[PDB]
């Protein structure tokens, strides 16, 4: 890479004609050393005189985007997985990174699917109560209120005169975990339960 | 062994090095994701290691480069011109490879050219005080400073400052003071009484970089100015004239004070040294 | 070296890095501390309610 | 190949150490003047039985006014009490489940919580419509957090699984400053009032008091052969209380690099599970797995007096940050302020 600063690649057949600082945005990629000459990159072809990337060019163009104006956005019917497993092959640490947490953002809304839902209960008095019912943390869902009677501090006006319970989907945002081998969370997990 | 050693080490280096980073292209995919999980290394740095531990702390190929470059580096203390570059290369292979420490270098080309520039200015000092009078070795001692620093910017690593500059110090000045002030007509006191206060201060500037030499220093002007102002106070034939008596330790005085400023630049043990004397002298006038 | 241990080096000097400054810093003996601390507290022993009671209108728990 | 210099360099430099310290220590004088301000008995009534909670308490931490509490239980509820009336300013439901840790930014805009998702929540306790919604879902722990603690309501340091303490940016979510050196998992963390140094306590049983700024330990404070529960520092940014799962806790003092005093009874076998020091710093609250806590004398050495009315373990003791009374978060879903 010395000559025709936009310089055209082959990436899956697809004539790419791209200029160097896009690609030189981040050292890091695999196109970068290609904007520059070295010996051992033997890759080519002889038939448009433009270098081959043996990958396909769906998702590539995704990654290209986000690599000629520092973001990307996916289509919605095009597979984020496949954005990012073309991602790596060219080694950008940040994009493949920020496409792992809007896989992970994806997959956390269609975990709602599968019968999930994560349950609290709180419990109040009357006065306080819409209180919390009004501002309650956001992403949440109201699902019933008990009124139970009391002996302390008779009937209403009790703290445990109501019981509120509340709901979210189970979501998997940043990261979905089964286990942690760390041997005191599973002593204190056992000296809890009871 | 018909080209010497150090080329041939280097070479292979960069050989070495110059596949090394295509490999490095190749594998920057397992750099990323297998090193940082299981606790290994770089695989630059595992790679250099391997190096290390493969060729240059091997025993043949260590003691061959060493006695080569040392042989080279005394030939070049001796004036003839050699391929410093080539040092440059090996100096830094002691370093990088050596990873966080000096450990290697220490070992291998540091510690023995130090040794080697430490027995070369023995023989140096005993060389310029056998022939030479005080002003030459202090200005052999001088340039071959200017020479640890040339060294040092064109043929050593800028870590290597501080020791070989240390050797130069202690060896050409600690136990060569006494023969800097005596020998006639080249030392401290012969200089002290002709007036000539820039060889002061070369004196002053050579011992500045030794501990404990601005403590000689002062031993050696305190005992020239006692032994000028005993000679002065002290009664002599019928008695010493007003101008010898009275005005002459004010001589003295101006003398002294023109060294402390234009040789010293008014350090407070050097003034002291001098005001007590002065003291000492105005209650004998 | 990363077949010692997987490079056990760089832990090892780490810890006698961290050894290092322990004994440069300082070492002020333990009696002139302890009376150090004494006079901070009973100096601050009547501004701490829990040993000066106080009364029910100027504490927030009896008000 | 060369650890064999480094481990006998560092086995003399722990010898020098000890010759240090064994030169730094002298007889401790609070013991001797057991005389000087006898403390007596100490007296205390609960008059705010706050117990909204109905699962164990794990942590607390009091606000910056000593007015907003912010309480969470394993359930996966937080509780903003109003410890003046005995009312909930919050109560907010957690995603993660078994949550330990809550800290209360200095500024009581924001609020932090860990649980055993590797996740530290970072609730902004105020918008613009009122709602709690979440600032941010700190990412990035190798295992679960024990305990968080903020240094500015937009840095923050934690206490991880897997010997990891990080300091993280909040704005990006990333740690910033990575500290590692602990032989185990990091549960206890306290600040020093100087907002300078953080002491972990990991499970090797040893606090490593670190710098802030960049990686770098200042001490390694040892004492206990068990794993420490809690670390206070001292009001005075130079010493702090350490408890474990021996009866013994213990003072670590930063200018004598060394136990400055023990604090052991016969009478008490239980590990000492939360400390917590006085507005003054003369007396030491100590909660217990033994289903009271107790209040020593932390210049003389012993149990000033006994705080019991409970009927399960207390697992983390509050003050009010002028010294006016204590919490005491049990695992008996109440939290009790001692005044």
């Amino acid at each position: 890479g010395s000559v025709s600063k936009w310089v055209r690649l082959n990436v899956g057949g697809t004539y790419f004609l791209t200029t160097r600082q896009t690609l030189c945005r981040d050292p890091k990629s695999f196109l970068y050393r290609l904007c520059q000459a070295d010996p051992d990159l033997d890759s080519d072809k002889d038939e448009t005189g433009a270098y081959l990337i043996d990958r396909d060019p769906t998702y590539f163009g995704p990654v290209l985007n986000y690599l000629r104006h520092g973001k990307l956005v996916i289509n919605k019917d095009l597979a984020e997985e496949g954005v990012l497993e073309e991602a790596e092959f060219y080694n950008i640490t940040s994009l493949i990174k920020l496409v792992k947490d809007k896989i992970r953002e994806r997959d956390s809304k269609t975990s709602q699917v599968p019968v999930k839902h994560v349950y609290r209960v709180l419990q109040c008095q009357e006065e306080e109560l819409t209180q919390m019912v009004s501002t309650m943390s956001d992403g949440w869902k109201f699902e019933q209120l008990v009124s139970i009677g009391s002996s302390y501090n008779y009937g209403n006006e009790d703290q445990a005169e109501f019981l509120c319970v509340v709901s979210k989907e189970l979501h998997n945002t940043p990261y979905g975990t089964a286990s942690e081998p760390s041997e005191k969370a599973k002593i204190l997990q056992e000296r809890g339960s009871r | 062994l018909n080209n010497n050693f150090l080329q041939t080490l280097n070479q292979a280096w960069n050989d070495h090095q110059t596949a090394m980073v295509m490999i490095r292209d190749i594998l920057m995919y397992m750099d990323r994701v297998y090193v940082q999980q299981n606790n290994v290394e770089n695989v630059y740095n595992l790679g250099l290691i391997i190096f290390r531990d493969q060729v240059v702390r091997y025993g043949c190929i260590r003691d061959h480069l060493r006695q080569t470059l040392l042989d080279m580096i005394a030939r070049e203390r001796k004036g003839e011109v050699v391929d410093r570059g080539a040092i440059r290369n090996a100096c830094q292979m002691l370093m990088i490879l050596g990873l966080e420490g000096r450990s290697v270098y220490e070992e291998d080309f540091e510690a023995p050219f130090l040794e080697m520039s430490a027995e070369f200015f023995q023989m140096e000092s005993q060389k310029f005080l056998a022939e030479n009078s005080a002003s030459v070795y202090i200005k052999k001692v001088e340039a071959r400073i200017n020479e640890e620093i040339e060294r040092v910017m064109h043929c050593l690593d800028k870590s290597t400052e501080e020791p070989i500059v240390k050797v130069v110090e202690r060896e050409l000045i600690s136990k060569h003071m006494k023969t800097i002030v005596e020998m006639e007509n080249s030392g401290l006191v012969h200089m002290l009484k002709n007036g000539k206060t820039e060889d002061l201060g070369c004196m002053y500037k050579l011992f500045s970089r030794v501990p404990n030499g601005l403590k000689t220093m002062c031993e050696c002007m305190s005992s020239y100015l006692r032994e000028q102002g005993k000679a002065l106070v002290s009664e002599e034939g019928e008695g010493k004239n007003p101008v010898d008596y009275i005005q002459g330790l004010l001589d003295l005085k101006s003398r002294f004070d023109r060294f402390l400023l234009e040789s010293f630049n008014n350090d407070r043990l050097f003034k002291q040294t001098i005001a007590g004397d002065f003291e000492y002298f105005l209650n004998l006038n | 070296m990363a077949s010692n241990n997987t490079a056990s080096i760089a832990q090892a000097r780490k810890l006698v890095e961290q050894l290092k400054m322990e004994a440069n810093i300082d070492r002020i003996k333990v009696s002139k501390a302890a009376a150090d601390l004494m006079a901070y507290c009973e100096a601050h022993a009547k501004e701490d309610p829990l040993l000066t009671p106080v009364p029910a209108s100027e504490n927030p728990f009896r008000e | 190949s060369e650890l064999d210099q480094l481990r006998q360099e560092a086995e003399q430099l722990k010898n020098q150490i000890r010759d240090a310290r064994k030169a730094c220590a002298d007889a401790t004088l609070s013991q001797i003047t057991n005389n000087i301000d006898p403390v007596g008995r100490i007296q205390m009534r609960t008059r705010r039985t706050l117990r909204g909670h109905l699962a164990k308490i794990y942590a607390m931490h009091w606000g910056t006014d000593s007015r907003l509490l912010v309480s969470a239980s394993q359930d996966g509820k937080l509780i903003i009490w109003d410890s003046y009336t005995t009312n909930k300013v919050h109560a907010i439901p957690l995603r993660s489940s078994w949550v330990m840790t809550c800290a209360y930014a200095p500024s009581g805009n924001y609020v932090a919580c860990g649980g055993l998702d590797n996740i530290c929540s970072i609730y902004n306790l105020k918008t613009r419509e009122g709602n709690v919604r979440v600032s941010r879902e700190l990412a990035g722990h190798t295992g679960y957090l024990s305990c968080c603690r903020f240094l500015d309501d937009n840095q923050i340091v934690t206490s991880s699984g897997d010997t990891t303490c990080a300091l993280w940016d909040i704005e990006t979510g990333q740690q910033t400053t990575t500290f590692t050196g602990h032989t185990g998992d990091v549960m206890s963390l306290s600040l020093a009032p100087d907002t300078r140094l953080f002491v972990s306590g990991a499970c090797d049983a040893s606090a490593k008091l670190w710098d802030v700024r960049e990686g770098m330990c200042r001490q390694t404070f040892t004492g206990h052969e068990s794993d420490i529960n809690a670390i206070c520092f001292f009001p005075n940014g130079n010493a702090f209380a350490t408890g474990s799962d021996d009866a013994t806790c213990r003072l670590f003092d930063l200018r004598a690099d060394q136990e400055l005093m023990t604090y052991s009874h016969d009478n008490i076998i239980c590990g000492i599970t939360s400390v917590s020091f006085s507005k003054s710093g003369r007396l030491l609250l100590a909660g217990y797995d033994d289903f009271n806590c107790n209040v020593w004398d932390a210049l003389k050495a012993d149990r000033a007096g006994v705080l019991a009315g409970h009927d399960n373990r207390v697992s983390c003791l509050g003050v009010t940050d002028d010294g006016m009374a204590v919490a005491t978060g049990s695992w008996d879903s109440f939290l009790k302020i001692w005044n």
